[PDB]
RNA sequence: CUCUGAACCUGUGGUAGGUCAGCAUCAGUUUUCGGGGGCGGAAAAAGAAUAAGGGAAGGUGGCUGUUUAUAGCCCUUGUUGUAAUACGUCCACUGGGGACUGAGGACUGCGGCUUGCCAAGGAUGCUGACAUAAUGGU
RNA sequence: CUGCCGAAGUUUCCGGAUAGCAGAAACUCAGAUCAGUUUUAUGUGUAAAAUGAGAGUUUCUAGUGGGCCAUUUUUGGUAAGCAGAACUGGCGAUGCGGGAUGAACCGAACGUGAGGUUAAGGUGCCGGAAUGUACGCUCAUCAGAAAGGUGUUAGUUCAUAUGAACUAGCCCUGGGCGCUUAAGCGUACUACCCAUACCUCACCGUCUGGGUUAGCUUUGAGAAGCUCAGACGAGUAGGCAGGCGUGGAGGUUUGUGACGAAGCCUUGGGCGUGAGCCUGGGUCGAACAGCCUCUAGU
RNA sequence: AUGUAUAAAAAUAGAGGUAGGCUACUCUCCUGUAUCGUAGAAGAUGGGCGAUGGUUGAU
């Protein structure tokens, strides 16, 4: 299933299985928009990926995400240039975007992918030290819009015990069962 | 003369043009169901089932 | 076509030398 | 696709030699032209017998006599390395004797990047008594207390719309 | 508007072609739902379409289509072949394609 | 046997486009390191023998007919009894005058004419 | 030339019958039967003219 | 008397010239799913089934040790049998899907069905729409 | 302008005559000889079976009459490399797929096209094709695509569960983006991607082998015609053949032209593989052309 | 364009919910092929019945 934009949340996603995905779907004429890119993850320790970093300048994550798919994509040609403005890279997850679905990549999850006992680095814990310092702040909204979100999932979960009791409750559900339904 | 090429396996009627004999063959056949004679040398197993 | 036989000619195991 | 093959073979009758000796040996091959190749040059290494000097006389595969229960195999292999000389001795836990030795052949290419014409096969045995099994891992395998959680779950239908569970 | 769309949505990928030579006259096409070689002998014969739309007015509409069929699969990952009447503008990658239902087989 | 061409587009000189002094006619390219004339990637095409359309189909129109100039009235006479394979072309001196009576005869006889409608204008 | 098929579909089928049976036999008794040396093969050219 | 399909009335009779799509029955070249079978392999090996014996186990019951118990297993025969599956191979066995081609232009020939007919010495039918734009070219 | 054939690129004596390669002609044979062939066997050579192909002469005449690279072979070397002779191929006269790109490496050698399948190489993205399956190994804090290691991985052997000595792999120390139980390495088995290659067909041409007249109402005798079949298609130097075009000349079209010749421009339409040609429109205003031959300040 | 439909956080090597007084519980996961919506001349004319609710538009 693909849809004109999709929402992409960063947490717990590699770096570079998140960029091949994003960019073969890119250059199908969709959409894409990737949060919270500060919680990406790369294989390897701290101290490597803080090395590979030192040898390389934009200390955004988006803008290393999007760095990282733009030498990902063929940005000489036009079609690339053009596929280019499709993509949205944020930190955390902005209010145009808060209330939307948030959905992952199997082929980055890192617990599918990382053996157990590999050490690997956080983006955002990788840029705090480097040119970034706005942790706290982004720090601060993501509590503040996942404490508002908890309050909207416990209404919604009430809404739909209350329906799942009604549900129950109509004798038009074992009517016709046998449909599996 | 031959303008085409029809592959006489795939055409049947060309085979019949060039096997004449095609109409009777009844290619399977039952050689089995008649008490068959399980066959194998004792001591033929005895080396096969060694080392 | 022939019959190889095998009396007094039992065949013989062989393993590589280490 | 490896299959256990027998090879029996015997140099070409002649008025000096009129009843050769029957050569018979197991070895693993995935066809039979393989097995027969391999045949002629394990001969030539040990009774120095070209293929033209003799012929072979009957190749016949031999399935697990009980595929369905769990042995222990034990192999002695030697193995060409940078020196060209080198022995080793290794033991596998499967249910069929070509599965070892498919087993072994991936760890032989994998440690020491062996290559099929360098493996020589030298001795094939069964490994039943308990205490005849050395290997640290299989005695692991052995004890009745073997029990632990699915090692390497990580279980085009692209972007996932919840989290994976990734537990029971 | 719940209803219409007797077909399925599909996107154009690109050409046949080699690293570096390009053939177009067969384009690649990724139909919804397909994610196999197996799966796509179903979609092989239909009759997949380009819709787009110009300024110009013609027969009083708006709207042109670009016909094609679909002719073998292409990969694992459910691809097929698509030759059309017209091939395929270069600029019309990633875009929509729909594969109405006929010539049915079932 | 419909009228079918292996090619539309005509063949150019190599580098007849850069210069003026250098006309589109067609001329071998006779130069011993020319890789144009080697057949390289991305260069043009070359005339071959190979390039020949289907020896009951050259000459003739999209159309099918096959183009016959005739200068004056004798001339589309003949024509009579190829008219399913060949068309009058008027040739593009004849004046008006006798061009009015190559096409009114040509109409009777059946043959088709090619530039039927030239200098001349009707009335009604 | 319909019964010289009958007459080589026959000899076909009874000599692969007889190679069969041969070596039913040996496995049978214990003697080891070599099959007689094919005189046909048919060879495919692989490379190229380069 | 014929003829001029001669001119008109009479027909409102009958057939309807290119371009482009549609399906069908065929043919050549193919790619892809199937079904049904023959022969061969330790006549697969197994397994289940199957009357026992023995054995030890990582030991049930009895009690680490123990020998079928208050779990049984394994091995050996026995065991139905010509088991079945799988593998390998064949079918002048068969049922579908999709694509690209129509070169040739009376008649022969070679075959099958039964003079006629046919999938047999290369494509023909049913239709439509467009044309009074579509297909096209620059 | 197109079509066919197409080397040599160097022996050998000695600027050359030879030769050789390629042709061009004349011959005699396929029931006759052959082969950068392989066997058999007699003593590696020689002689006599298979596999294929028709084979051999004589005459006369263009071009070449260098090398580079690679393989190998050796001799010495000589700091060390290496050098020196050879040896045999490839490029050179040869494009295409792959190797990031790159003349020497891996594939494959070329008419125009449609379909099919592949070779080498590849399937994370750029990039056409599985983020395939199974199994291990790799942790690098410079990976990856001589040795040492309080470096691991598997371990082996020997000592009495622990150590020591060791075995080996790998790491550390001494094309891009990215990849890390890989998108790295190593093995195996499936599936897929694509070349001017392979198959089937169409078409152009070339060569070869036919058929065809008391010219039979199949009418298809421009016999220089029509028709049938098969294989084939790189190309420099060079050899051969058929054509296109310009000025003028004898013949001809009882040719064209003030109702518009020649010319010229033009995103008008056509024809031919091509040289080239025919035509529409606009200008233009007095000449011009097709065909068969002749001819050259073409 | 063709339903242009969908909001928890967080572990994943345990999380969530569920319930009891953070301590003892229980249940679900093992995805979305889920869920919601999708019935009518693009969805007509009326007759109802039935909700007498629902769906929405308008401000």
């Amino acid at each position: 299933e693909f849809q004109k934009v999709v929402v992409i949340d960063a947490k717990g996603h590699l770096l570079g299985r998140l960029a091949s995905v994003v960019a073969k779907q890119l250059l199908g004429g969709q959409k894409v928009v990737v949060v919270r890119c500060e919680e990406l993850n790369i294989s390897g320790h701290f101290f490597r990926n803080k090395l590979k970093y030192l040898a390389y300048h934009f200390r955004a994550p988006s803008r290393i995400f999007q760095k990282a798919v733009r030498g990902m994509l063929p940005h000489k040609t036009a079609r690339g240039q053009a596929a280019l403005e499709h993509l949205q890279a944020v930190e955390g997850i902005p209010p145009p975007f808060d209330k939307q679905k948030r959905v992952v990549v199997p082929a980055a999850l890192r617990v599918l992918r990382l053996k157990p006992g590999r050490k690997y680095c956080t983006v955002g814990r990788l840029s705090s030290e480097v040119g970034w310092k706005y942790n706290d702040i982004v720090a601060k909204l993501e509590e503040r819009r996942k404490v508002k979100s908890a309050a909207f999932y416990q209404a919604k979960l009430a809404k739909q015990k209350k329906i799942a009791s009604a549900k129950e409750a109509s004798p038009v559900n074992q009517k016709l069962s046998q449909f599996g339904y | 003369a031959h303008v085409q090429k029809k592959n006489p396996l795939k055409n049947k009627a060309v085979l019949s043009r060039l096997n004449p004999y095609a109409k009777a063959y009844k290619a399977n056949v039952k050689i089995n169901s008649e008490k068959t004679p399980k066959a194998a040398g004792e001591k033929f197993l005895s080396v096969l089932h060694e080392n | 076509a022939h019959f190889v036989s095998t009396e007094n000619n039992e065949p013989v195991t062989l393993h590589p030398v280490a | 696709a490896l299959k256990e093959y027998q090879v029996v073979g015997r140099k070409v009758p002649t008025e000096h030699e009129p009843v050769p000796k029957l050569f018979r040996m197991r070895l693993f091959a995935p066809n039979e032209s393989v097995a027969k190749s391999r045949y002629w040059y394990f001969l030539k290494m040990i009774n120095k017998v070209k293929k033209a000097t003799g012929e072979i006389v009957a190749i016949n595969e031999i399935s697990e006599p009980k595929p369905l229960k769990a042995k222990v195999f034990g192999i002695w292999i030697r193995y060409d390395s940078r020196s060209g000389t080198h022995n080793m001795y290794k033991e596998f836990r499967d249910t069929t004797r070509v599965g070892a030795v498919e087993a072994m052949y991936a760890d032989m290419a994998a440690r020491h990047r062996a290559r099929f014409r360098s493996i020589r096969i030298l001795k094939v045995v069964e490994v039943e008594k308990k205490e005849d099994v050395r290997r640290n891992y299989v005695k692991q395998l052995l004890n009745p207390h073997l029990k632990f959680p699915l090692p390497h779950r990580r279980t085009k239908k692209v972007f996932a719309p919840h989290r994976p569970s990734t537990f029971y | 508007a719940q209803g219409h769309r007797l077909y399925v949505k599909a996107k154009h990928l690109s050409f046949q072609r080699s690293k570096h030579v390009i053939h177009p006259g067969t384009s690649i096409v990724k139909i919804e739902g397909c994610d196999s070689k197996e799966e796509a002998q179903f979609y092989l014969g239909k009759r997949v379409c380009y819709v787009y739309k110009s300024s110009k007015a013609v027969r009083g509409s708006k709207i042109r289509v670009i016909w094609g069929t679909i002719a073998r699969p292409h990969g694992n990952s459910g691809a097929v072949r698509a030759r059309f009447v017209h091939n395929l503008p270069a600029k019309t990658f990633g875009s929509s394609l729909r594969v109405m239902l006929y010539p049915s087989n079932i | 046997v419909n009228i079918i061409k292996k090619r539309t587009k005509p063949f150019k000189r190599h580098q007849s486009d850069r210069f003026k002094r250098v006309g589109e006619s067609w001329r071998k390219p006779r130069g011993i390191d020319s890789c144009v004339r080697r057949r390289f990637r991305g260069t043009i095409s070359m005339p071959k023998i190979g390039y020949g359309n289907n020896k009951k189909t050259r000459y003739c129109m999209p159309n099918g007919l096959k183009a016959f100039l005739v200068r004056n009235v004798s001339d589309v006479e003949l024509l009579l009894m190829h008219n399913k394979t060949y068309a009058a072309e008027i040739a593009g001196n004849v004046s008006a005058r006798k061009r009015v009576e190559i096409v009114e005869k040509a109409r009777a006889l059946g043959v088709k004419v090619t530039n039927a409608g030239a200098k001349v204008r009707s009335q009604e | 030339i319909a019964k010289r098929a009958e007459a080589y579909e026959a000899e076909y089928r009874a000599a692969e019958r007889e190679q069969i049976e041969l070596a039913r036999k040996a496995r049978a008794e214990g003697n080891y039967f070599v099959p007689h040396e094919p005189k046909l093969i048919f060879v495919v050219r692989i490379r190229g003219i380069n």
